[PDB]
RNA sequence: UGCUGUUGCUGUUAAAGGGUUCGUAGUUGAACUGUGGGCUG
RNA sequence: UGCGACAAAUGCUUUC
């Protein structure tokens, strides 16, 4: 059965980007998925997206602009202190000049650069570049 | 051709050829009808996919033969699809 | 059926988005509730009650007309069945198979299906005991 | 003591306001002189009346609050009551809204389990929107997330009701923002089963 | 003994509910007379 | 555009082309990539000096989807009418 | 020595998927209560 | 036991 909604959605987006598609439909949706997409949008990796209501777990239609290379989830969600950011950056990011690691913290869901500036740790959710 | 497709706003031709649970938003296939009676001429509301026995009150009471899909209506009655 | 066997079928009903009565339905809510209780006294189970109202009576989704579900109405009036409906049907199936197997002792296909049904009963009774719908010592035969 | 003052709240009938007195006057005169409203108005009364001015509208909105106990009472005669009150206030749009309570979302998991779902802001806000458009029903809902970061909610109505509600949509959106502090946009759908949008 | 202690203290509330219903009806009767005159 | 030293100058030689359909870099060894120029026409029906140029990556052509890609590019550019 | 593999291995044919199912400890497990607003630069 | 005032998230001038 389906165990992780976030992992299912990120795999679907990555495949459509690799195949050169312009739009991709994601099902089912959740609050965590929407927050992850907004972090991507803020940094310019995807376009606009629309959430459709169906009285169940809804669906999302996302517009792609060709700038995304890969996105994926990290399972299980390992704990990350403020001293572990360097280790995660060197292990799953192509370089130190671009790419982001997404975390969930007490202050909300954010990328590693914002989290470090505010001096907070948390759990790793995924990545994109 | 020459026209792209928006996943968020599909065309009527594509949306019509879809399973009821494969549409953008799922929904029913059935409806209700107003049905008359043979030699009795009363009014009854009948489901389009009825499987139990639907009978006319105070009459022969034989109508709505059940099948594997839509129910069959006896030729002695007139039926009209109700709105909504 | 996916809990046991190799079936992968997907056939079910799809509820509508708009949960309002079609506005040609003139039955009041209190009449529908009395209409549900009368069918129960005749001896019908809640799943059969819903179909009788849907087929020849104009009422689809009793919950949309009267804000309550059929089993909730029966529980309030004291007409709920002693054993949950799905457990009653599974127990009845196991009894009919066991009666058949004493006359036909070489029907090895039926013996296989009986093991599947009895496992399902123990799994279902485990859940009902946890949510306190069954006595803690129900103990299927 | 004024017989028409019976149709107001017992707290506000001591020193009634001008707008409340006019509405209470119309309500009392309507009980005797209407076939449909004769059998429902004897048990009704109103909490308060508030007027809202829509910018660049040349029309005012009269919002009438009533207690939640009369929800099914008002729904039965919402259309007749609305038109009759409007025939007595030219240049105004009336809106019948019930008074609801909201429980602030708790920060404790054990408290969150005991919250009555009728009192969440999600359930209350959508019930207020249904009150303002009652003869119509929502056939769809979507949220659009712009690249800048704003999320806008769009509500779709049936196209068969366009001729009866189109002229009121601007006022509905403004009052909704005034009450719930949330934005809303409107659209119309011919054949909502297949999700077909009618752009006039 | 525990059951008998619980039963009376939890089944005397029926009388209190009856008192509440009777009180409200009297207030309605008062309001109905007020509407009479 | 490109990599800057932070000394003020560009250190990235040969900024490559980007496919019009998919916005993907075109490598030096992509011998199936093509560039097409379409003439502009004056009001009288006679061509004009200016031309419209587009590029298609090799992967699209080998898959056989370049024709579909070209159509949507020209519809958006307004070179031809959709209806 | 990524030839003990959590990071990080292999299992059609090179060594390796149990003949097929049921099942208890164990591991894993769907969505939802949730955009604060108004005035200045 | 009587009396005064105000609410009520579900109409008692109500339903059967
Ligand atoms: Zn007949």
């Amino acid at each position: 059965t389906m165990m992780s909604v976030l992992a299912n959605a990120l795999r679907t987006i990555a495949s459509a980007e690799r195949r050169g598609k312009r739009q991709v439909l994601i099902r089912p949706s959740s609050k965590v998925v929407v927050k992850f997409l907004q972090v991507m949008q803020k940094h310019g990796y995807i376009g606009e997206f629309e959430i459709i209501d169906d009285h169940r777990a809804g669906k999302i239609v996302v517009n792609l602009n060709g700038r995304l290379n890969k996105c994926g989830a990290i399972c299980p969600r390992f704990d990350c202190a403020t001293t572990d950011y360097e280790k995660w950056m060197k292990n799953i990011l192509p370089s130190r000049q671009f790419g982001f690691v997404v975390l969930t913290t007490s202050l909300g869901i954010m990328d590693h650069e914002e989290a470090r500036s505010r001096n907070t740790g948390g759990k790793v959710l995924g990545f994109f570049y | 051709g020459f026209f792209d497709a928006d996943l968020s706003y599909p065309t009527v031709r594509t949306e019509r050829m879809k399973h009821k649970r494969r549409r953008l938003v799922q929904g029913p296939n059935s409806y209700f009808m107003d049905v008359s009676c043979p030699r009795c001429r009363q009014v009854t509301v009948v489901y389009s996919h009825a499987t139990t026995s639907v009978e006319c009150k105070g009459c022969s009471k034989k109508l709505c033969r059940p099948t594997g899909g839509k129910a069959l209506l006896v030729e002695g009655c007139g039926y009209r699809r109700k709105p909504d | 059926v996916r809990m046991h066997g190799n079936g992968r079928g997907k056939a079910s009903s799809a509820l509508p988005y708009r949960r309002t009565p079609p506005a040609w339905l003139k039955i009041a809510s209190r009449n529908v509730v009395k209409m549900v209780c009368k069918s129960s006294r005749k001896g019908m189970m809640p799943s059969q009650i819903g179909m009788e109202l849907r087929d020849s009576m104009g009422i689809a989704q009793v919950k949309n007309v009267t804000g309550r579900k059929i089993l909730r109405i029966l529980k309030h009036n004291g007409l709920a069945p002693e054993i949950p409906e799905d457990l009653y049907f599974l127990v009845k199936r196991a009894t009919q198979m066991r009666k058949h197997l004493e006359r036909h002792t070489t029907d090895r296909d039926t013996k296989y299906r009986l093991i599947l049904v009895e496992s399902r009963i123990h799994r279902l009774a485990r859940y009902y005991k946890r949510v306190k719908q069954l006595p803690p010592t129900w103990k299927y035969e | 003591m004024q017989p028409h003052l019976r149709k107001l709240r017992k707290l506000k009938r001591g020193k009634p306001s001008d707008l409340e007195e006019s509405v209470a006057k119309a309500l009392f005169e309507l009980e005797a002189s209407h076939k449909t409203l004769r059998q429902e108005l004897p048990r009704f009364h109103v909490n308060t009346v508030r007027e809202v001015k829509v910018p660049r509208s040349k029309k005012t909105v009269l919002v009438v609050f009533y207690p939640l106990r009369f929800l099914m009472l008002v729904r039965k005669v919402q259309r007749a009551l609305t038109s009759e009150l409007e025939k007595r206030h030219p240049g105004c749009l009336v809106m019948l809204v019930a008074q609801r309570q909201i429980t602030k979302r708790p920060t404790d998991v054990y408290k969150l389990q005991k919250v009555q779902r009728s009192k969440t802001s999600t359930a209350v806000f959508e019930n207020i929107l249904n009150d303002m458009i009652y003869p119509s029903d929502v056939v769809g809902r979507r949220w659009r997330c712009r690249t800048d970061g704003s999320k806008l909610m769009k509500v779709f109505l049936d196209a068969r009701d366009r001729k009866r509600i189109e002229s009121r949509l601007r006022a509905v959106a403004y009052v909704y923002k005034q009450l719930t502090h949330r934005r809303v946009s409107f659209g119309f759908m011919w054949n909502p089963k297949l999700q077909q949008v009618s752009t006039r | 003994q525990l059951a008998e202690q619980l039963a009376a203290k939890h089944l005397r509330d029926e009388q209190n509910r009856n008192k509440a219903r009777k009180q409200e009806l009297k207030k309605r009767e008062k309001e109905r007379e007020r509407a009479r005159r | 555009i490109g990599m800057f030293n932070e000394e003020g100058e560009n250190v990235d030689l040969y900024i490559p082309r980007k496919c019009h359909a998919t916005t993907t870099l075109i490598e030096a060894h992509d011998h199936a990539a093509v560039q097409i120029s379409i003439a502009n026409v004056g009001p009288n029906g006679v061509i004009n000096g200016t031309t419209t140029t587009l590029c298609i990556a090799g992967y699209l052509r080998s898959q056989g989807e370049s024709d579909h890609a070209i159509n949507h590019i020209t519809i958006d550019r307004g070179i031809m009418r959709i209806k």
